[PDB]
């Protein structure tokens, strides 16, 4: 249970990656947004094809097998992006995040 | 509880039962070095009153109160001939023994089918 | 006059270790010396056939050619050819088989829903729907289990591989099996077992039963004891 | 602060203590009990087929706890389905856990 939370700055024009660690077993690993008032966690990214529908076409994923290091990439950023990102692996999404890390604007 | 009251020294006893024949050792530990005899002493080896088939010894250690906020977990060792590796090391500590407070929190979930 | 080109379904390539290839021929006419050959993309031929079929009540006949060829050379992606010769058409009728080489393999995931609440009301018939999905590609093996005893294909119908909206390649199927409503509600759990490629043990199962599809009762009695203990 | 006294995983069971600190007073301290079952409420009998009733009761004896309810997620566990394709019959080996273990 890492909890490696970094203060990585964002911008509209500006990219963040996401570095989560993987089985490599190839489980479903996936990226999680948390959400405070819902208290359940929603997938942003999943090792399916699925990208969530505010993050359409704005997200990548990027999986290195050599350097067990599995990273997520954010090509702009709105600003609203300041949540609890978890990522994690198996079938289940929120009963089953590995380390969780929360971004954010600005700086 | 009442020994503890009166903050000046706490006495851990070590009973070793239903052993035969006599001459049964012990030995206390902190923090795995060994105790000498200066602070603990051991009853010389006796007999038991419903059954003559083993006899029974005892040992009493003695210390501070300002001890038994850390513990240390005082081990008590045996070596007696009627054991494998002639040791069977137990501790007690402040951690376990009778607690003051349970609060089971058994959850029922639809989908926690595996406890990962 | 139809001529048929049947790729052997994975269904065959894994469990009959017969991984063949068959063309079949129907709507001509009742005659024989039909020329029936399957060949390489080489022009090269291949072992024939055996056991030519009998007519069909319709008053058409059916035949049917085939080769055996190996699952290496089939992962390959090779073209074969059936070729038809007969006195009836003067050209002789060519059909292709292959494989497609680059398309992803992905995992089916399978979902097995009860059947709703209003249909266990008229007390006629229960329907289990198997639901596969995210599998590419088509051509997927899927049958029931009765307390651990197949059933025959005269009970449960399959649906054709049908694409999905979000996804690009990912195509899903589904599968209904009809049962008696007092067959269902007594226990008598139902399994459905699917077989697809890309599954890494190439063979996966769900199941459900009346205590476990949307009940309405959670009959718990645990019990917990010697709470302080050693 | 807590030490894991047990982190039972085929029970599912999560019994620790620890000793609170409380204010500088006497020391009647108290000992914590922390015991944390999860309840399943969805597995079978046996936990490796598929085809007894689901499950009624729920056995915790703590001296047993240092067949099971859940499924271990390291572990794989798997069994024999009957399929056929007309008229052989490959008994071929199924996956009850699919992602806990890779052929
Ligand atoms: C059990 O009690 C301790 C303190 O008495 C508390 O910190 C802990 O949260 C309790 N457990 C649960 C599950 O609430
Ligand atoms: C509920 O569980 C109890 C406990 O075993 C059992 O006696 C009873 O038959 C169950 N009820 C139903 C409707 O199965
Ligand atoms: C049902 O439980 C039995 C008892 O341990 C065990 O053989 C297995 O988990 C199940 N039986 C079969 C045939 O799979």
């Amino acid at each position: 249970r890492i909890l490696p939370e970094v203060k990585v700055e964002g911008e509209l024009g500006g990219s963040v990656t996401i570095k989560c660690p993987l089985p490599e077993m190839h489980v479903r690993i996936y990226l999680c947004r948390e959400m405070a008032g819902s208290g359940t966690c929603g997938t942003v990214v999943s090792t399916t094809n699925f990208i969530k529908a505010e993050y359409k076409g704005r997200v990548t994923l990027k999986q290195y097998p050599r350097k067990n290091l599995f990273l997520v990439e954010v090509t702009q950023l709105t600003e609203s992006d300041s949540g609890v990102y978890a990522c994690g692996a198996g079938m289940n999404t929120d009963r089953g995040k590995t380390q969780k890390v929360t971004l954010n604007v600005h700086s | 509880r009442e020994q503890l009251n009166l903050r000046e020294s706490a006495t851990i006893t070590c009973l070793v039962t239903g052993f035969s024949p006599a001459d049964v050792f012990v030995q206390w530990m902190q923090r795995g070095q060994p105790l000498s005899p200066e602070k603990y002493v051991t009853s010389a080896p006796m007999p038991e009153p419903q059954a003559p088939g083993r006899y029974f010894a005892h040992s009493i250690l003695t210390v501070s109160e300002e001890e038994w906020n850390t513990g240390e977990t005082y081990t008590c060792v045996v070596a007696h001939e009627a054991l494998p590796n002639r040791v069977t090391e137990r501790t007690v500590d402040k951690s376990t023994g009778k607690p003051t407070l349970y609060n089971v929190s058994l959850v029922m979930s639809d989908t926690a089918g595996t406890c990962y | 006059i139809r001529v048929f080109a049947i790729p052997p379904s994975f269904a065959s390539i894994f469990l009959t270790k017969s991984t063949k290839l068959t063309c079949l021929v129907t709507d001509l006419t009742t005659y024989d010396s039909v020329t029936i050959s399957w060949t390489r993309q080489n022009g090269e031929a291949v072992k024939t056939h055996t056991n030519i079929s009998e007519s069909h009540p319709n008053a058409t006949f059916s035949a049917v050619g085939e080769a055996s060829i190996c699952e290496d050379d089939w992962n390959s992606g090779e073209r074969f050819t059936c070729t038809v010769t007969h006195t009836d058409l003067p050209s002789p009728l060519k059909q292709t088989i292959s494989r497609p080489k680059g398309v992803a393999l992905h995992r089916p995931d399978v979902y097995l829903l009860p059947p709703a609440r209003e249909q266990l009301n008229l007390r006629e018939s229960a329907t289990i729907t198997c639901l596969v999905t995210g599998f590419s590609p088509a051509d997927v093996f899927v049958q029931w289990m009765q307390r651990g005893q197949p059933l025959s294909p005269e009970k449960y119908v399959t649906s054709a591989p049908m694409p999905e909206p979000q996804a690009p390649g990912r195509y899903f199927a589904h599968s209904i099996l009809t049962v008696s409503e007092e067959e269902w509600n007594t226990g008598e759990t139902y399994t459905c077992v699917v077989a697809h490629e890309a599954l890494p043990n190439r063979v996966t199962e769900r199941t459900v039963d009346k205590s476990t599809g949307k009940p309405t009762l959670y009959n718990v009695s645990l019990v917990m004891s010697d709470t302080a203990g050693t | 602060e807590r030490i894991v006294l047990v982190d039972n995983k085929c029970k599912c069971a999560r019994i620790t203590s620890r000793i609170i600190r409380s204010s500088e007073d006497p020391n009647e301290d108290i000992v914590e009990r922390n015991i944390r079952i999860i309840v399943p409420l969805n597995n079978r009998e046996n936990i490796s087929d598929p085809t007894s009733p689901l499950r009624t009761r729920f056995v915790y004896h703590l001296s047993d706890l240092c067949t099971c309810y859940t499924y271990d997620r390291n572990k794989c566990y798997t069994a024999v389905v009957p399929l056929v394709y007309g008229g052989e019959t490959k008994m071929v080996e199924t996956a009850l856990t699919p992602d806990a273990c890779y052929p």
